[PDB]
């Protein structure tokens, strides 16, 4: 098995996950709009995040990918719109918001039965690297303790937010559901870490239980094999 | 290193590592930075800062500081990077213990640079978080550990030493070196808001004595922070 | 023929999507483009020209609309506290939207750069005084006092230099709290000879110089 | 972010912006006829009359794109035509006039399940460079005291104008809608100028209110931060 | 300048600033726009038009004028460009204020190429419309502005200086002297159908006295256009 | 024009496929590679502490 | 085989698209381009006349 291929971080890491699975039903309760938003969370690939957090600070471009079917997995004659918003944009309130006609919001439009639209989003943080986490309150300056929920999540990491329609003045016919699948292209980490022991309970802190568990256990005694 | 005031002299064996394999730098600043110019001199601020000497119980279970922080009202080096609007530089650090030659037990000095430390509380009792606000500036003398298995980060010991590391075996080294440069995604990020770096000291094996010898083991960290960056503020 | 397996993205309509498309009239050659004078090739050359500050932006009467680029000195308060110029980040919400710098960074995100502020006397020319101008960096709260600013970048101008003061901000970012301020003081009194209007004005007008850069285009305008 | 890219004329203007959104109903109360005329004005896209209001002289290409779909977003088997006729050449006045079958008049034929047309459209000024203003009455030679609210429009500046139709002899199948986008391509401009600062009042003119607002207010005063 | 016919003498402060950087040029035209030839002598028509110098108060509020037009009965030029089929020419014009250094004030003098001034009336109420008349053809009287913050135009002095502009401060200097190129998407549009161009003369700093001397200060404006194109026609 | 035929594996979307995408921001450049003391390249350079 | 991705304007038919088709009869040779004398190429020729 001689090579180094599969073991830089690139082959490591270049494999489209789902990321994304939004539910716009004909009408319902999750948001019976035909409208959702979706801030580009990477944990959303969920084993992705210890995957990434063997490294303290990396950088990539991303490649994503939708893939929209029925919840029967109909291919149905709709054609909807993909909006890409940065990270400094606002984000639509409404479906019949004006943001959707926003010209720095790249948008695409296709039909389910045109095959799945692929886009690549570059490197978008004002820092030269990204960052998992910052061992500081992240304002500069002076210290608001008005809240403290505020830790480690260094908000310039966050890459923008996708969302999507059934276009129209109408509301849909088909019932619809839109799949995202992220690749990661040139990839460059540094700093490496200790990999994840403990189970997550947030996504903005590298918290844990208050009972801890064991990276592997179940060996009766040192003698016995 | 004969820079600053007084040293701790070493029979110097080969205990001195570098942070990753290359020398804190200077800022390479002939470009378009910052139009002001930041100036720094060798040993303004170079000076030996020796904080507290802490004590090794066999309950003992390790300690650790963050660095940018730990000089606030901490020497000459606080007085000024909290006027001062940027902070960077590199660290030669020095944790030395005091022991006889009838202990035994180990430490494992290690160095970690985002250093996010929890932390949990009970449960869902009766509320569900509160990260201490005290957290931040750990004095010398702090901080003990909570779960050191995991660093109350939910990250392992068992693999600490995939950060600059080194050992102190009290079967061999009494005294351990080791250098980290400036890191961070940006060049000049502000100071005592982000703890750009974290140190830590723990034992692996416990430490044992037979009584009738003093129970108590000093561990000294002495400090020496190379290629600062400032140049001066108001008050 | 040339076999060819299409890929996803295929059919797609990117707004942002930058092709040679089919031309309409590809018979049609265009009016020439002789040269004309005024021309602009970067936006950064319009970020870079010298424009009114309105750091007096008090009054919201179209009667006293035209005070914002002027402010005032008079000889009644003494050694003490004028004007300080707001924030200083230009796209941010105050007086440097009157800026040609601070709109168009309204049409962008995030920018990094240095400015310059040049300031214009526009008193008799017998008036003489001095101010100091006293720039305080973020982190830093505002100047408690004279004496408390002048310890940091500070520059007396007298109207012996009567023309003008440039005062020069190293560096400026969005980073996404506190940002830079400049303060303007009564280094001393407005003295004057009789015949002297007792009270005199200034008009601010800023700048970015040339390592100024900006991020991704937004928009975000006034008309619906 | 050492690079002065986005900062350039074509970076700053080179974004497909929806300026066209033409309604057919089946039958109804907007176009009873089946039947439309668009004149190709860039203020359809509602910002970019600032955008490029910051300039007096500036020229370019057009590439426009055309989403057709029905209220619903359902893609449907029908087939349309584009039609973009010259600045010279005189406007379709009937579905069933002439003007279609004129082959000055380059025509587009596609279907909504065929993916969005996509055309470009060049320098059409018999002008060096597109005007946005004329500080002068747009008759050549002695002028005319009948009106004289022809004031500033320079009428070589129209770039065309564009019609729609749902194909054949007898009446449309199914109420659909037509939105156009229109990218900006080779741009360079001239003539710097202050932007706008009121609301516009008509679309031919830098007109203003009785009652002047302010691009911002609410300081206080000097003094105070 | 010793061209022509009466110069002014000026101690010539630093006032030299040439619009857009560009020197005002003639015709180039061994191409294809006209076989036949504009013909001007250089001595022909560079007389020094200074117009009737107007009176600034302090509730003066800016005044603007348009200059193809300016010049209709007026000088020989508006005898001569009114003739013509095609015009084309650059400016050279001289703005000079003779004040106390008692006095004190700021002007803003400076350039607008296409200079579309609106206008508008009440509302609905007694009439809805009225576009002026005036308004272009401005004689050399006119013209006096009506909300010089927004230009009459809607547009911001904020940033006139965004255009080829020059101060007038009675700190320093009293004197500007500003020069214009030919401006056009055409290198020959018609003149008295289409004024090309607007200058304005707008106080921020709106003068003050101190009661006891004369009140009234003159802004004296001074023409020289060059390089003009004509060659004949009727009368 | 060039005569094409399309073979099997069209509009086919492979998860882990290396192609080039469309680019959602074609005219921004992000902020420069500037250089991180510690990097790896390699996941076997963690194998071998 | 080559990848693709195909782009808006596909499958369009535009009146003035400047393209080459399918020939009908490949092998057909079409009578010679004899010399007639007068011949324009041009219409500004008849703008001169």
């Amino acid at each position: 098995s001689h090579s180094t291929a599969e073991t830089t971080l690139d082959s490591f890491f270049s494999r489209a996950g789902l990321v994304g699975e939004i539910d716009l039903p004909l009408e319902g309760t999750t948001n019976p709009n035909g409208y959702a938003n979706w801030d580009i969370d990477i944990t959303g690939y969920a084993q992705m995040r210890r995957k990434v957090e063997l490294f303290t600070y990396m950088r990539f471009d991303a490649e994503f990918t939708f893939v929209a079917c029925t919840p029967t997995g109909e291919v149905v004659p709709q054609l909807l719109q993909y909006m890409f918003v940065p990270p400094g944009a606002p984000k639509p309130d409404s479906r019949e918001s004006l943001a959707w006609q926003t010209a720095t919001n790249p948008s695409v439009f296709v039909k389910l039965s045109d095959p799945p639209a692929q886009v690549s989003v570059p490197f978008m943080s004002p820092a030269s690297a990204y960052q998992w986490f910052y061992d500081g309150y992240p304002t500069f300056g002076e210290h608001l303790q008005a809240n403290d929920l505020d830790y480690g999540a260094c908000p310039n990491n966050m890459m923008g937010t996708f969302s999507v329609r059934t276009v129209g003045t109408s509301k849909s016919k088909y019932p619809l559901v839109v799949r995202i699948y992220m690749r990661m292209k040139h990839v460059r980490a540094w700093i490496p870490r200790p990999m994840r022991n403990q189970n997550y309970l947030f996504k903005a802190n590298p918290n844990y239980a208050g009972n801890s568990i064991k990276p592997t256990g179940a060996s009766r005694t040192a003698i016995t094999t | 290193l004969t820079i600053g005031n007084s040293t701790i002299t070493t029979q110097e064996a080969a205990n001195i590592i570098v942070g990753y394999g290359e020398w804190p730098s200077y800022c390479s600043d002939s470009d378009a930075t910052a139009v002001d110019k930041p100036t720094r001199p060798d040993v303004s601020v170079n000076r030996f800062y020796t904080l507290d000497t802490k004590l090794w119980e066999k309950s003992s279970k390790g300690w650790y500081w963050k660095f940018p922080d730990v000089l606030t009202e901490t020497g000459v080096f606080g007085q000024n990077a909290q006027f001062h609007y940027l902070y960077r530089s590199g660290f030669c650090i020095h944790v030395q213990c005091n022991a006889s030659k009838f202990h035994q037990g180990a430490l494992l000095v290690a160095v970690l640079p985002e250093y996010v430390i929890g932390t949990v509380a009970g449960g869902t009792g009766t509320e569900d978080s509160h990260p201490p606000y005290k957290q931040t500036q750990p004095g010398a003398d702090g901080f003990e550990l909570q779960h050191p298995y995991v660093l109350d980060a939910g990250i392992p010991i068992s693999q600490l030493t995939v950060c600059p590391h080194q050992w102190i075996n009290l079967r061999t080294n009494n005294c351990a070196t080791i250098i980290v440069p400036y890191i961070n995604a940006l060049p000049f990020d502000s100071a005592l808001n982000h703890c750009n770096f974290g140190l830590l000291v723990v034992p692996i094996s416990p430490l044992d004595y037979d009584q009738g010898a003093t129970p108590v083991i000093p561990i000294t960290i002495t400090l020496a922070p190379m290629c600062s960056e400032f140049a001066g503020l108001r008050q | 023929g040339f076999p060819t397996e299409l890929k996803p993205g295929t059919n797609q309509f990117l707004t942002t999507d930058d092709g040679v498309s089919a031309p309409i009239l590809p018979n049609f050659h265009p009016t020439p483009c002789i040269h004309i004078p005024g021309e602009v090739r970067n936006l950064l050359e319009l970020c870079q020209v010298e424009t009114i500050l309105e750091v007096n932006n008090v009054p919201t009467n179209a009667t006293s609309l035209m005070e914002r680029l002027r402010f005032p000195v008079s000889a009644q308060a003494g050694k003490g506290e004028l004007c300080a110029v707001f924030r200083a980040d230009p796209g941010r919400s105050g007086p440097w939207q009157s800026t040609l710098l601070g709109q168009l960074c309204g049409y962008y995100t995030q920018w990094s750069g240095s400015l310059e502020v040049t300031f214009m006397f526009t008193g008799s020319f017998m008036a003489t005084g001095k101010m100091l101008i006293a720039y305080t960096p973020p982190g830093g709260p505002l100047p408690k006092d004279r004496a408390t600013a002048m310890l940091g970048t500070h520059v007396i101008w007298d109207f012996g230099l009567q023309s003008s003061v440039t005062l020069v901000i190293p560096w400026i970012s969005n980073t996404h709290y506190t940002t830079g301020l400049v303060s303007i003081w009564y280094q001393t009194n407005y003295v004057v000879p009789i015949g002297a209007p007792n009270t005199a004005y200034i008009i601010a007008l800023a700048a970015a110089q040339k390592n100024f850069t900006m991020q991704l285009c937004k928009d975000a305008s006034d008309i619906l």
